[PDB]
């Protein structure tokens, strides 16, 4: 895809564009990543804001990351320490996926999905439609 | 050679469309010691940020990161570049006109959620136009803030804005510096456009010293603890460890006349470029030279503004200066500040050439030409562009530029 075909470039630009912001149903309160790479460690000190905006636990996300990524981190007073170096977009791309498979309903898109547990199995989901997707993916 | 920075990309655009955000986002991961990720500069408040453009071997996409942002595999080094960012619509402007010999390309960041040509955005395109910088990439940012209707209207606007300019053939990449929408497309474009030029390394060396220091600190070892160190942008040829260099204006002496700078010579001990130490540095990014000089001479950035090169082959130092004045048609500011009254005999101007900054006194007037005595000698090659800035109240406002002529 050549750089002069603005159109395609535009649609290519909106798929990467997050959910909450990309399409119809918009949880819109998700503030973008704030990344600070100090010395040899990456720190997203805007974390709380993200989780609290996604209405998801704090450590439920710390994990999803260290999963998609291979580092170690600890949460603290609304910030997070990552053991290596990660560009704001690397992280920016992982949060995108989280919202997609842990905060949105695939039948009726709704930021209102919630983590539930009705067996040792983590079926979590929707307070609006009622669909209970099995999410561990 | 080194994997050091091969080209200086200037980050220009309005003062809020997002130039600084995009820069950090792309350079954050390439700042390890004695520089937490981002800060602006000395007199040319210019700032240099390095970034390694890499290619994901698995998905095939480009980024500025070691681990593919998307798939997660290891990326491959393709090149190292350096962005020149600067908070302050003026400072950038001054830098561009003055040290146009530093940039090799520029990335015009234009916010999509505002009328295309903003007062400031025009001035840069105006500056880029004046220094013959044609290698330009346009970054329509904040695409996530305008529905596809407005976006296309903005796109069109930009197109009308650039036609008949140096950025007439520049791509218009819709991106999101915040979320990273199309950063891969962008980074890739930096390779398509703005490639490393063909430079004949054999040309005699010339470096514009941006800063000078005394890395010494009561660490106390008395042995071979480093001497004076200079940081600058090689702009011609190359410097090599073990090279004998000639600093330009030089060190001042005790009033025989009043003030007199004598050119000084020293030997290069070390060279930092790309985060490591090399035996040979080239243009692109910042270069940290280590000398055998008395740190007492470079401490406090006194050497700043000087030029380095091989003894004999350097520019001509000047004590006086005539210039081919060209006042600019500025739009940013207030009507007063705007319509610049022509320079007057005896007015005290602020001059910028290379990395040197000095006050000059207008001692002559002609037709679109003037004369000036320098407060501080400045090392310059005739034909080189000099930034001219008048005061206007408490601040210093750029009113135009002059062309170095012979007296
Ligand atoms: N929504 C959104 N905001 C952005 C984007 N890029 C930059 N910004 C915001 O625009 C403002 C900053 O632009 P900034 O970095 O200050 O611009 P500068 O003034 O040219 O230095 C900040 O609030 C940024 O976080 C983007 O892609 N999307
Ligand atoms: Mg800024
Ligand atoms: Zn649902
Ligand atoms: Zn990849």
């Amino acid at each position: 895809i050549d750089y002069y075909d603005y159109e395609k470039l535009l649609e290519k630009a909106y798929q990467e564009l997050p959910e909450n912001v990309k399409h119809h149903k918009s949880r819109f309160e998700v503030p973008g990543a704030l990344v600070t790479i100090e010395g040899n460690k990456t720190i997203i000190e805007n974390f709380k804001d993200i989780a609290d905006a996604l209405n998801r636990d704090p450590q439920h996300l710390l994990k999803f990351l260290l999963r998609e990524i291979a580092t170690a981190g600890t949460l603290e007073g609304r910030r997070v320490v990552l053991q290596g170096r990660f560009t704001p977009y690397l992280i920016a791309n992982k949060l995108k996926k989280y919202i997609k498979e842990y905060v949105i309903c695939p039948v009726c898109g709704s930021p209102d999905t919630k983590i539930i547990k009705r067996d040792r199995f983590h079926f979590l989901k929707c307070e609006a439609c009622g669909a209970e997707t099995p999410i561990q993916h | 050679k080194t994997r050091q920075a091969e080209v200086n990309i200037g980050m220009v655009g309005h003062v809020d469309h997002g130039k600084t955000t995009l820069t950090k986002a792309l350079t954050g991961v390439w700042t390890d010691t004695h520089s937490e990720e981002l800060r602006r500069g000395i007199t040319i408040k210019i700032g240099f940020a390095d970034a390694e453009i890499r290619r994901c071997s698995n998905c095939g996409r480009y980024s500025t990161s070691p681990i593919c942002p998307y798939c997660g595999h290891e990326t491959e080094f393709i090149r190292r570049v350096s962005f020149i960012d600067s908070p302050g619509h003026e400072a950038l402007m001054t830098t561009m006109l003055a040290g146009a010999s530093l940039m090799d390309g520029a990335i015009l960041v234009i916010a999509a959620n505002e009328p295309c040509p903003r007062p400031q955005t025009r001035e840069h395109l105006m500056a880029l136009q004046i220094i013959g910088q044609k290698n330009i990439i346009i970054a329509q940012n904040k695409i996530e803030l305008v529905d596809k209707e407005k976006a296309l209207e903005n796109y069109r606007q930009i197109k009308e804005f650039i036609k008949g300019t140096v950025a007439e053939n520049a791509p218009i990449i819709p991106i999101s510096a915040l979320h990273g929408a199309n950063i891969d497309v962008l980074v890739k474009a930096i390779e398509e456009f703005i490639p490393t030029p063909k430079r004949d390394s054999n040309k005699p060396p010339k470096m514009l010293v941006l800063r000078s220091f005394d890395v010494n600190k009561p660490g106390t070892p008395p042995e071979k603890l480093v001497g004076g160190v200079l940081d600058g942008s090689i702009v011609q040829g190359k410097l090599k460890v073990g090279d004998e260099i000639e600093i330009r204006p030089g060190v001042p002496y005790e009033e025989h006349g009043r003030i007199k700078y004598e050119p000084i010579t020293t030997e290069i001990v070390s060279l930092q470029a790309g985060g490591q130490f090399v035996e040979e540095a080239y243009p692109g990014g910042l270069v940290g030279i280590g000398t055998k000089l008395d740190p007492y001479l470079t401490k406090g950035d006194l050497m700043a503004g000087n030029v380095v090169g091989k003894p004999g082959k350097l520019p001509p130092v000047w004590t006086d200066l005539r210039l081919e004045v060209h006042l600019l048609e500025r739009v940013v500011g207030t009507e007063q500040e705007l319509n610049v009254e022509p320079i007057k005999r005896k007015e005290v101007l602020l001059l910028n050439v290379g990395t040197a900054r000095t006050m000059g006194l207008v001692t002559a007037l002609g037709k679109d030409e003037i004369e000036l005595k320098l407060q501080i000698p400045v090392c310059a090659e005739p034909g080189e562009r000099v930034a001219i800035s008048r005061q206007i109240g408490s601040r210093w406002r750029l009113i135009g530029y002059g062309i170095i002529k012979e007296l």
